[PDB]
């Protein structure tokens, strides 16, 4: 859906109304065009292009890299110990645990791959 | 010229009046919506919307 | 080497004994240290290869080759002493003034009457 | 012995085996391309056959007086060709006559060798004038030379009266010419208007005049002996005199050479051929030209080959031998084998031919049957420039990877003078008159300067060379000069050639003194000379009386006494040109002047830094760029012992400024320059805990270089440092990059590459779906792009750039040439810069390129006449003499197959560049429109067109560098609010570092972020162009960019609409939608609301 946008609404009320508004406005195009609005920009000056080449924030960066590796160290804590606690199937099959695995997904890629 | 206001398919023409150029010979801007259908939850009732602006 | 130069490199290393080990001495057999002669090779000459003279000097500075060999050949067998002994040179390429210039970072006198 | 022989024989025709294919098809294919049709052979010579009838039917007279002769010739029309000195009756005492011609024909289509050519050819016919018409003392004092050209002239007056009778004045014209250019031996040139006119056949037959075998004394002949009194020797006119006696028993013996070989037609014109597009031809060369050497002088050397040549009397060149054979074996002999400064070649073509090693500063070919020195015409700095291009031509014929027989026989290097030679000098020279020479020359013309140097053109033209090589000496390897204004052609009705152009009563418009520069010793300030002593030597003296009040006495730094003289370095004129100008100016006249516009102007079109000490800084000056070095070793030394959690490995610039390809000099503190920032690596030690994730990767990237920061600002605070990210790859966000800032000026980027990026970018494109495989591949090639193969080709490049220092100012004016034509934003500066090195480390068949012009010529000139659908680039990136093998070759051959099985129409792939440093040739040349690389390609075809039609000019070359502003849509002129030329570092400064960051970025410069969002969002429909460099593409004051564009063919048609256009619409039916143009001009006006100011359209 490339160029394109969803705009949500809040209700089946909103959405009939704008709907409505919509296809008056279609036949407002039709019947007399000048009374159709502008569309403004908010336009970009030299505090948004200083804006695109400024440093980035030290502070939220330092958040972003302490609350992201906590998780992500909470996601390979809870792969490996899944992969490696000797999951069992429902009919006596003892899945094959190996030496540094910590990678179900990496188990069925890699037959996948073979 | 000026009657193009639907299509056949089901979507609508919405144009729009620019603000004008200093050195330039208003301008229209054309865009499109309709509904869209969808059973996924977090999509119920949207606006399908073709031809963004910038 | 990448500027022409031919080399030859002489490394040396030692085995060691891990701290859980009772036993008085850490061998490894032939399998052990032709596999480890071989994975050295391997990496002598591909660092070498994939650098010049004069980054090869100062890649030989910090002796970060050697902690590389390291923690290539960790998967294979402990070692303790892990050392490059010898270069020796074999041929010269032809002499450039600008390259030996360029590595170092035109003059006028005094008039004598 | 023998056997061994035949082993050794066969190991070369093993050798030979692939090449004798490849060679024998080129050969018999180009003389298939060259040859006659036998019906011009016939035409021609039932045309010479009705000549004979009348050179029969012409009668003959006896002994008449010279005023008689001087009546006669001024009675009628025709007038006589006295060469100076004028013969007088006092010093002549004899009288004439005129009896019977030997008639022979002379010249390869006698040597039966017709071939077609473009401007015409010589089917030269010998008349040789009776032994009884010869006195026994006629060598002496020009009266040969009187007999031959009244006889010549008698013999054109009643040739006029028989054609005349003979109805043939509507299609025969008659004029006068000189043979071979020698201003003593004029020549009748008869040709045909338009049964014997041969038009079609494009000929144009010459008439001589000759002298019989063995006729005078070699003894008194041979070149030390003299024949004017007034003791130097006339060894010149002793020659032709000679040559002209016995060209008879050259072809009766050379007829005898080709009854014992069968190819020898076709090797001819292999030779006249290599000849005719190398440049040379059979002309004098003595008179300020180039010649000297053509199938007569080759037939000649191809006779004394077969007939030997080596030390001990050996065969070189056997009769069983092809075209190719002969071609090869001769110029194995011409390169190897040295003739003016080292030895000599003897034969008798009537024992076997043998080498002799003293030297006599003179090319001495010597056949001692009736003792001739064949090649006295050619000049020292000919046969040097002969034996370079024969060596040239040893390399071309020993590279067995390339296929260069296009670069050895399709190329006329004489097309252009500047993209042939080197350096070029213009030299106005208003001599006036003969008796006006005593006051207007610096030299002496007298009697036995007159004996020695009998043309005042060979005189002026000897003493420029002597005064220009003993001026300059190492600082060129060549020497060469050409007379732009030089006719041999002169009407029957005028007494010699006559001409009024130049300032001057002579036949030259002007000097043009061109140079063939030796690189490395170009720009030594110092001149050194010889020594210091006791008393004056001969060395000393000629020294001092040579260069006078510049002469001086010197210590050195070790404290040397030597003579020297020292010039001053300026950056827009060279100190070659300063000392050509002294040299031209004191010791050949006082009036003359020299200039050198095209490297003026280039030099002042290079930018110049705001350093101090910039005017007189040459451009071979590394200095700013030796203290960027002294600048990150000082960096690299805090950041090596600083101290990291993980053992630090490699620390590895990849910088442009450190390739030597930066635009513009980068100036300290100077932080508008788009090149400010140079990225280096900087790669860790392996280890096992990685992070399996990317995002969580770049992230522990991240980590690493923000505690570098913290540890940076603690405990070197002088040191400021912040972060930027990087979007050059998409679809990876968390590239951030660590910026730098030294005390001293610099900016340094800092990017971290380890082990785990190019293995989960594998796995992504292992896991990713076959319709997203190929921008995955894009990426991935993108990414090993900028990554790896960057920093295997900075550190090579470095290698080659140390050893060709004057790759330097080309790669980076090559960037100057396209910057200001819109094509260095869409292009990769690898393969910009792949394209600038090309015809450098490959000067085939140029001279290797020591001049900017010479080498930026040879750039676009390849770009313009690169057949860039058939034939692929493979470069050996290689110092000059790890090199590509034959299996790499067809390795890449086979991916040029694949290739051209993928992408005919270039519409996925344009320009295949390729070397040692990328297997692939594709990984740089994607991110590109067919559209804009066509149109580099046309571009240069444009420039070498102009350079065809229009020479070389001042208003050329700016309508070369100029943009065209041309078949684009539409033109947006915009402007920002402050000028950018101090910042950016131009001088028509920067103190230090703000003390704020968004005050920094108030002064960078978005136009090119702007440009490249805009190409983002409408990529598909859209393709733009601008400027980077505004401080130097933005006027007087560097504040101005201009917004072209393109638009698509296929957005111009008509479409139905689509959900997944990504385009501004408007309709024109129920069903049809074009775009709207008005709302894409509407939309970047309101995106840069502030700084547009000018918009056309088509």
């Amino acid at each position: 859906p490339r160029n394109t946008a969803l705009l949500k609404f809040v209700d089946a009320a909103s959405i009939n109304n704008c709907w409505n508004a919509l296809k008056k406005y279609s036949n407002l195009h039709a019947k007399h065009p000048n009374e159709l609005f502008e569309w403004t920009y908010t336009t970009p000056s030299f505090t948004t292009f200083v804006n695109f080449y400024k440093p980035l924030d030290i502070d939220y960066l330092k958040e972003d890299i302490h609350t992201h590796m906590a998780i992500f160290e909470q996601r390979e804590a809870q792969a490996q110990e899944d992969v490696q606690s000797s999951i069992v199937d429902e009919d006596g099959f003892t899945l094959v645990v190996g030496k540094n695995t910590k990678s179900l997904n990496s188990i069925r890629k890699k037959i996948l791959n073979k | 010229i000026e009657d193009i206001s639907a299509m056949k398919n089901g979507f609508i023409v919405v144009p729009f009046k620019l603000p004008d150029h200093k050195a330039l010979p208003a301008s229209l801007h054309f865009m499109f919506a309709k509904r869209h259908q969808s059973s996924n939850s977090n999509e119920s009732d949207c606006l399908f919307l073709v031809n963004l602006p910038l | 080497t990448s500027d022409d130069y031919v080399l030859r490199i002489f490394a040396i290393a030692f085995t060691r004994k891990q701290a859980n080990q009772v036993k008085r001495h850490s061998y490894a057999q032939s399998s052990h240290i032709r596999a480890i002669r071989k994975v050295i090779s391997e990496i002598l000459t591909k660092e070498v290869q994939g650098s010049t003279l004069a980054q090869l000097t100062s890649k030989l500075i910090p002796e970060v080759i050697n902690k590389e060999i390291e923690n290539a050949t960790k998967d294979i067998f402990p070692l303790q002493n892990i050392h490059v002994r010898k270069v020796k040179l074999l041929k010269q390429p032809k002499f450039d003034v600008g390259a030996l210039m360029a590595l170092h970072g035109e003059e006028k006198g005094k008039k004598v009457t | 012995t023998a056997t061994e022989s035949y082993d050794i024989h066969i190991a070369r025709e093993t050798a030979e085996l692939f090449k004798s294919n490849i060679f024998k098809l080129q050969i018999d294919e180009l003389l298939e391309q060259v040859k006659l049709k036998q019906k011009h052979v016939l035409k021609v010579e039932k045309f010479l056959h009705k000549l004979y009838d009348i050179l029969q039917e012409i009668p003959d007279w006896e002994e008449k007086s010279l005023a008689e002769v001087d009546s006669f010739f001024k009675n009628k029309i025709v007038s006589v060709p006295f060469v100076d000195p004028k013969p007088i009756p006092q010093n002549t005492n004899y009288k004439f006559n005129y009896k019977k011609p030997d008639i022979s024909l002379i010249g390869s289509f006698a040597l039966k060798a017709g071939i077609y050519q473009p401007n015409g050819s010589s089917i030269d016919t010998l008349l040789t004038m009776p032994k009884e018409l010869f006195e026994k003392k006629d060598f002496l004092n020009f009266r040969c030379l009187h007999k031959r050209s009244v006889y010549l002239a008698y013999l054109t007056h009643h040739l006029l009266i028989l054609l005349k009778k003979d109805k043939l004045d509507s299609f025969l014209q008659l004029e006068y010419s000189y043979f071979d250019n020698d201003p003593l031996l004029p020549i009748l040139r008869i040709s045909c208007s338009k049964d014997y006119n041969f038009y079609k056949t494009r000929f144009s037959i010459n008439l001589l005049i000759g002298f019989p075998y063995k006729v005078f004394e070699p003894k008194k002949l041979l070149p030390n002996r003299n024949c004017i009194r007034i003791l130097p020797a006339t060894p010149l006119y002793n020659f032709s005199v000679l040559s002209s006696s016995t060209h008879e028993n050259y072809l009766k013996y050379l007829y005898k050479t080709k009854k014992q070989t069968e190819s020898f037609v076709e090797a001819t014109v292999l030779g006249r051929l290599w000849l005719q597009q190398r440049g040379f031809s059979s002309n004098m060369s003595h008179s300020g030209s180039l010649g000297g050497f053509g199938t007569f002088e080759f037939t000649i050397l191809m006779a004394a080959l077969l007939n030997g040549g080596g030390i001990n009397s050996n065969k070189i060149l056997l009769h069983g031998f092809s075209s190719y054979q002969l071609f090869k074996g001769v110029i194995k002999y011409l390169a190897t084998m040295d003739l003016c400064h080292d030895g000599h070649l003897q034969f008798h073509s009537n024992p076997a031919s043998k080498y002799i090693d003293e030297g006599f500063q003179t090319p001495t070919l010597f056949d001692k049957s009736t003792k001739v020195n064949i090649l006295t015409k050619m000049t020292v700095s000919s046969y040097q420039i002969l034996k370079e291009y024969a060596g040239e031509t040893l390399r071309m014929l020993n590279n067995v990877v390339q296929d260069q027989f296009s670069n050895i026989f399709l190329t006329n290097i004489s097309r252009f003078d500047n993209l042939k030679y080197d350096l070029c000098y213009d030299v106005q020279l208003p001599l006036g008159k003969y008796n006006n020479l005593e006051t207007s020359l610096a030299a002496t013309f007298g009697s036995m300067e007159r004996v020695k140097f009998i043309t005042l053109e060979n005189f002026l033209a000897h003493k420029i060379t002597n005064v220009a090589r003993y001026a300059l000496g190492d600082r060129i390897k060549y020497i060469q000069i050409e007379m732009v204004g030089q006719k041999s052609d002169f009407p029957i009705t005028k007494r010699k050639v006559y001409s009024n152009t130049g300032g001057n009563h002579f036949n030259f418009d002007f000097v043009r003194v061109k140079l063939i520069v030796n690189p490395s010793e170009c720009d030594k300030l110092v001149t050194k000379g010889p020594a210091h002593s006791e008393t004056m030597s001969t060395e000393a003296a000629v020294f001092k009386n040579f260069w006078g009040i510049k002469s001086s006495l010197r210590r050195f730094k070790d404290g040397s006494i030597t003579h020297c003289c020292v010039w001053s370095t300026s950056s827009s004129e060279p100190i070659i040109s300063s000392i050509v100008n002294f040299a031209l100016q004191k010791h050949v006249s006082k009036k003359a002047q020299i200039s050198n516009e095209t490297i003026k102007k280039f030099h002042n079109f290079l930018p110049l830094p705001n350093l101090p000490s910039s005017a007189k800084t040459s451009v071979l000056n590394l200095s700013s760029f030796f203290n960027l070095k002294k600048s990150f070793d000082d960096l690299y030394k805090i950041i090596f012992q600083m101290k990291l959690p993980l053992s630090v490995k490699s620390i590895l610039p990849v910088g442009s400024a450190f390739r030597y390809t930066s635009l513009c000099q980068p100036v300290p503190f100077a932080y508008s320059d788009p090149d400010f920032f140079q990225d280096v690596i900087l790669e860790f030690e392996t280890s096992p805990k990685w992070p399996d994730e990317i995002t969580s990767l770049e992230k522990a990237k991240t980590a690493f270089l923000l505690k570098i920061q913290e540890e940076l600002s603690a405990n070197s605070s002088t040191y400021r440092s912040f972060f930027s990210r990087d979007e050059s790859i998409p679809y990876n966000l968390e590239i951030v990059t660590l910026n730098i800032l030294t005390p001293e000026g610099y900016g340094f980027k800092f990017r971290v590459l380890t082990e785990r990026d190019e293995i989960l970018y594998l796995r992504a494109i292992a896991n990713a779906r076959n319709e997203l495989k190929p921008e995955l591949e894009a990426t991935f090639l993108k990414f090993t792009a900028k990554y790896l193969a960057s920093v295997r080709h900075t550190r090579t490049l470095e290698n080659i750039s140390h050893s060709y220092q004057f790759y330097s100012p080309v790669v980076r004016l090559f960037k100057r040439w396209l910057d200001t034509h819109l094509l260095l934003g869409h292009i990769t500066d690898e393969l910009a810069e792949l394209i600038a090195i090309k015809p450098f480390v490959d000067p085939a068949p140029y001279f290797i390129p020591g001049s900017l012009e010479n080498g930026f010529l040879k750039v676009l000139k390849f770009i313009s006449q690169w057949n860039w659908k058939d034939d692929p680039l493979i470069l050996d990136l290689v110092k000059p003499e790890e090199r590509l093998t034959l299996a790499q070759y067809k390795g890449i051959q086979m991916n040029f197959t694949n290739l051209r099985n993928s992408d005919p129409n270039g519409t996925h792939l344009q320009f295949f560049v390729a070397s040692k440093n990328d297997p692939s040739g594709i990984l740089y040349s994607s991110g590109i429109p067919l559209p804009i690389a066509t149109r580099l390609t046309a571009l240069a075809k444009v420039a070498v067109n102009l350079l065809q039609t229009h020479g070389l000019n001042q208003q050329t070359i700016n309508l070369l560098f100029t943009p065209g502003l041309k078949d684009y849509d539409f033109v947006v002129d915009l402007r920002t609010p402050i000028g950018l030329k101090s910042s950016c570092g131009i001088l028509s400064a920067p103190s230090n570092f703000p003390e704020n960051l968004n005050d920094l970025s108030e002064k960078m410069d978005p136009t090119y972020q702007l440009v490249k969002y805009l190409n983002l969002k409408y990529k598909n429909s859209l393709i733009l162009s601008s400027r980077k460099y505004i401080g130097v593409n933005g006027g007087e004051k560097g504040d101005k960019n201009v917004i072209t564009g393109l638009i698509k063919p296929l957005f111009k048609g008509a479409h139905k609409f689509r959900v997944n256009l990504d385009c501004n619409v408007k309709p024109v039916d129920d069903e049809n939608v074009i775009l709207n143009k008005e709302a894409i001009f509407h939309e970047i006006a309101a995106f840069g609301n502030d700084m547009v100011i000018n918009f056309e359209t088509d």
